This record gives C-alpha cells, sequence and structure tokens, in this order.
C-alpha cells in the first residue's frame, strides 16, 4: 500500500534524495531501524546510501541519498506511508 | 517568481 | 507618510504582538538593522542547498520588516525567530522546510509559549509531505501563515499555499485589485484564504542599517496577515485555528476585488476580501464562512465532501457545477461530525460541494430528512438550512424540494439565535439576496428553472441558472 510521488513540475524535482514517510504511530527507534535496514539491503546490492536525517515530533521518517533503483525495495520496507522526492522551494 | 516577480 | 498598505489594513474606527511569536523560515536576514534589531532572534537553524551577502539577506530582512519593524512594520511590537531555508539566490528544499518545521515544534515542546504564527513565505510544487508537515504543526496547535505563489496560477497546485488548515494569502495592490505582472501574478482560487497589500510595499532593506525599499509578491501579502494573526492573538489568546481564520474573514474589507481579473472558473471559488485589523468597538456574534470542497471529477458515483473545522456547526450544504449536471446535495454523518456531500450526475463533469460552517458554542443542531414525495420536511429549534438530492437523471421552518427528490433541513436548538427568511425572484443567469446588515447568511437556495447552483458569498446568497427565487436564511444573537 505504500506509494511514490515527486514533483510534477519536472524542473523543480531534486532527483537523488527522498524523504521516507512512515505510518502515523511509528515511534523514532523503529525509523532509525528501518532507515538502518535500508542502508544494509541497499549494501548488499552494491548500493551506497546516506541518511540525512530521521524524522520525529511531525512525521515520522527519514531523509535518504539514494539511487531511485532503490525505491521499489524501500517502498516494501516494514511502516512506510509512502515516499517521496525531493523537490525545490522558493522565495515569493 | 521570486524578488517582486522577477522585476 | 503612512504607507499605503498600512493605511489599507487600517480598521474604519482604531484607537502589538508581544506575548505571541512570529516566526519566520526564509532567506538570512539582517538582524542589525534599526527596523527590527532587538526583536527578531536569528536562530541560526540553517539547511538550504548549495548555490547554483547584501542579496543574501535582502527578502528575509523586508519580510521581518513587514511583520515587525518599528517604522513600517504590522505587528510593530512583535518578536520574531527566524530560520534560514532559502539560500543566496532564494532557493531551499521541501526536506529542508520540513526540517525547519520540525525544529520549531521541537523547540515548542522543549522551552513552551505562548501562541506560535509560523510565516511560510514560499513556494513548490504540490508537496504530500509538505502539506501533511503543515497539517500535523497546526493540528499541535500553531498558526501557519503562507504565501498563495506568484504564478498566476490555481493555488492548490502549490505547497505550502494548498496545505489544510494552513492559512494562504494572494496579493492585491493599492487599488485592491489582484497584482498581475504580465504572465505573472497572484495566485488564486479556492486555496486562497485571503488577500492583503503585495506590491510596493515598504519595510527594511539590507543594503544598509537604516535603508529601506518597496517590494512584491505573496510573501509580503502572508507578512501583512501574519501581523495581523500576531495582533488578533494577542487580543486574544485562547483563539482556536477555526476562530482565527473566521475573525479574519470576518474582519476584511469585503467585494472589493475586481473579479475579471481571475479567470472565469475561479471566480466563484476565489475569496473576495482583503485583510484588515479589527475595529475598536471588538458581546457575542455569530460567524460563518464558505468552505469550497474539492472538484469531485467526472466519475459517475463521485462525490465532493466540504468540511467544517472540529469546533464549527455546518449549518447548510449547497453544490455547484458549471455544466448544471448535478444530483444536489446532502448533509450526511460522518465520525459524528455532520459533512457537507455533493453528487455528481452521470455524465457531469464533477461538482463542488459547498459548506456553510459556523462558530456556535452551545448549538445542538441535527438533520431532518424526506424521500420524495412537491417534498418537504420540518424543523418539529431554528431551521438553519435546506439541501436536496436526487437520483434521477432529470426532473415556516420548512423546505420544499422537487417531488422527485430527497430534501434535507439543519435544525439547530439555539437559545438566544433568532433566524428569518428573505426570498427574491426575477425573470436570469445570477440572481441575488441578502441578509440585513448585522444578521448571518447560514442557508442559501433556490425555490424549486434549471439552476446550476447556489451559494453564500459573505453574506449574500447567489443562485445560478442556465422563474427563478434565491432563498437566505440568515440570523443573528
Ligand atoms: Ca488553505
Amino acid at each position: 500500500t505504500a506509494t511514490f510521488h515527486r514533483c510534477a513540475k519536472d524542473p523543480w524535482r531534486l532527483p537523488g534524495t527522498y524523504v521516507v514517510v512512515l505510518k502515523e504511530e511509528t515511534h523514532l527507534s523503529q525509523s532509525e531501524r528501518t532507515a538502518r535496514r535500508l542502508q544494509a539491503q541497499a549494501a548488499r546490492r552494491g548500493y551506497l546510501t546516506k541518511i540525512l536525517h530521521v524524522f520525529h515530533g511531525l512525521l515520522p521518517g527519514f531523509l535518504v541519498k539514494m539511487s531511485g533503483d532503490l525505491l521499489e525495495l524501500a517502498l516494501k520496507l516494514p511502516h512506510v506511508d509512502y515516499i517521496e522526492e525531493d523537490s525545490s522551494v522558493f522565495a515569493q | 517568481x521570486l524578488f517582486s516577480f522577477a522585476g | 507618510s503612512i504607507p499605503w498598505n498600512l493605511e489599507r489594513i487600517t480598521p474604519p474606527r482604531y484607537r502589538g504582538g508581544s506575548l505571541v511569536e512570529v516566526y519566520l523560515l526564509d532567506t538570512s536576514i539582517q538582524s542589525d538593522h534599526r527596523e527590527i534589531e532587538g526583536r527578531v532572534m536569528v536562530t541560526d537553524f540553517e539547511n538550504v542547498p548549495e548555490e547554483d551577502a547584501s542579496k543574501c539577506d535582502s527578502h528575509g530582512t523586508h519580510l521581518a520588516g513587514v511583520v515587525s519593524g518599528r517604522d513600517a512594520g504590522v505587528a510593530k511590537g512583535a518578536s520574531m525567530r527566524s530560520l534560514r531555508v532559502l539560500n543566496c539566490q532564494g532557493k531551499g528544499t521541501v526536506s529542508g522546510t520540513l526540517i525547519g518545521l520540525e525544529f520549531i515544534r521541537k523547540s515548542q515542546l522543549v522551552q513552551p509559549v505562548g501562541p506560535l504564527v509560523v510565516l511560510l513565505p514560499l513556494a513548490g510544487g504540490y508537496s504530500r509531505v509538505l502539506n501533511a508537515a503543515c497539517q500535523r504543526l497546526a493540528r499541535a496547535g500553531v498558526v501557519l501563515v503562507t504565501a498563495a505563489g506568484n504564478f498566476r496560477d490555481d493555488a492548490c497546485l502549490y505547497s505550502p499555499a494548498s496545505a489544510p488548515e494552513v492559512i494562504t494569502v494572494g496579493a492585491t495592490n493599492a487599488q485592491d485589485q489582484p497584482v498581475t505582472l504580465g504572465t505573472l501574478g497572484t495566485n488564486f482560487g479556492r486555496c486562497v484564504d485571503l488577500f492583503a497589500p503585495g506590491e510596493d510595499i515598504i519595510g527594511a532593506s539590507s543594503d544598509c542599517s537604516t535603508c529601506f525599499v518597496s517590494q512584491s509578491g505573496t510573501s509580503q501579502a502572508a507578512a501583512h496577515v501574519a501581523g495581523i494573526a500576531a495582533m488578533m492573538l494577542s487580543a486574544e489568546p485562547e483563539l482556536t485555528l477555526a476562530e482565527l481564520r473566521q475573525r479574519l474573514i470576518h474582519f476584511s474589507a469585503k467585494d472589493v476585488i475586481n473579479e475579471a481579473w481571475f479567470p472565469e472558473d475561479q471566480r466563484v471559488l476565489t475569496p473576495n476580501l482583503v485583510a484588515a485589523l479589527p475595529p475598536s468597538t471588538h458581546g457575542w456574534q455569530l460567524f460563518c464562512r464558505t468552505v469550497w470542497s474539492a472538484h469531485s471529477g467526472p466519475t459517475r458515483m463521485a462525490t465532493a465532501i466540504a468540511r467544517c473545522a472540529p469546533d464549527e456547526e455546518l449549518l447548510s450544504c449547497s453544490s455547484f457545477s458549471r455544466s448544471g449536471k448535478r444530483r444536489g446535495e446532502r448533509m450526511e454523518a460522518q465520525g459524528g461530525k455532520l459533512v457537507c456531500r455533493a453528487h455528481n450526475a452521470f455524465g457531469g463533469e464533477g461538482v463542488y460541494a459547498i459548506a456553510r460552517c459556523c462558530l456556535l458554542p452551545q448549538a445542538n443542531c441535527s438533520v431532518h430528512t424526506a424521500p420524495p414525495a412537491g417534498t418537504r420536511v420540518h424543523c418539529h429549534h431554528v431551521l438553519t438550512g435546506c439541501s436536496s438530492h436526487w437520483e434521477v437523471e432529470d426532473l415556516p421552518n420548512q423546505c420544499v424540494g422537487h417531488r422527485e427528490a430527497s430534501i434535507h433541513a439543519s435544525c439547530c436548538h439555539a437559545p438566544g439565535l433568532e433566524c428569518k427568511v428573505k426570498e427574491h425572484g426575477i425573470p436570469q443567469e445570477q440572481v441575488t439576496v441578502a441578509c440585513e446588515e448585522g444578521w448571518t447568511l447560514t442557508g442559501c437556495s433556490a425555490l424549486p428553472s434549471h439552476v446550476l447552483g447556489a451559494y453564500a458569498v459573505d453574506n449574500t446568497c447567489v443562485v445560478r441558472s442556465r422563474a427563478v427565487t434565491a432563498v437566505a436564511i440568515c440570523c443573528r444573537s
């Protein structure tokens, strides 16, 4: 049931970094375990990853720098609600 | 459209 | 000498923000400028993408000045705290903005203060995660004010503009018209809550510690509303988000925008409001607002749903389609709370559900329904609203519907509330009937010749058709 989303304005997309959003009640300890699990499963596949930030307090989840090749794998991780590709915001 | 409408 | 914008938001009778804190998520700021010195704290939270110093803090310094600047600010008192989420070219990321919003919430949890206003003078495309983070922060009880966007486009296609529970602000100019600059300009549409001055706005210039510059944008507009909200929350620290929003709407100048500036389909969806400070005059009053749903889309069994805030009551429910291919609307319960649901017809492009959501404490409200009979149902209590739906493809505290339609009456027990019904009919694309000054439109509908729909605009009931009669239910204490 986990879904993927990226910005419809193609020039505003920032591929290679993803916000992994976990289900609402997911605990920080679980978010961290899920990030590490991603890093492990990716690494076994020859992919380097970097966990830039672990979110807690509003949404649980994490920010990860990785190839989009890993999105199918990542969507299957436990607790995943959806994953969004990072994108640009601008002074108005 | 940043800085007074790219003005 | 008073800047036009500060005069524009001054009420017709008049005589802040210090108990309140305003957070700014923006470029870096020149915190030593004399407009804002000693009033803004730089957090040094910073999350910005790499590029691809006076210019660096230009955008942020000006907006800090619009909100709180001692000479040209809206809320001259107010305390501000700044986070840097836009780089020197004014570019940020969704992830960085999320990290910033999270930082504000951690700060609040660690060192609680009073009411918080968070100004988000920025936009990107529609973002599920960014909208969710805003909502979650709103539900935690923080007020968010955001820019509508500067693309002369529907604000629902942008974030945080489209984000539920956030106050989204478009920009109008000195003639109270929407700012347009070529193919660019203020965003509009149903995700915009109100407009505010956003052209030629004088404020702090980071060129020098005493310099000023005029800037334009929906950010400048949003900054006026952040200031106005900061003042409102100092005066009434207990306001819920729904109450603050109802006050911002109630105290706006109304019907001052020429709606011709907006694309045709967006006219009906775009609120015609220019923000203003509350008057010195303020006893309890009935506040209502019109909430348009998202379009249902064209599926045969499509429904559009318009909802109220948790502390509001749904007093009426109407619907509208541009084609007129419509199966009407009904008030239905949902999580123990009534919502307005509209039904698309077979072959319709879709319909809007249009709720009238009101602040009515002590209210006990219910719905009375009758199936197709003409068809009639009454509050056997005050009548606040009539709705009607049908399942066919085509055709005194009492609601009356078409003989083939079900009819729904919204009935409230609200002592101290008086309601009356005012009717008007003519030979006509649009017929109109207004409540009397001091009365609040609670319901708007057409007497049962082919209507596109009906909707309340402020306290005016508008009926749209292709012998039509508009009916307004108006209440007061
Ligand atoms: Ca909004």
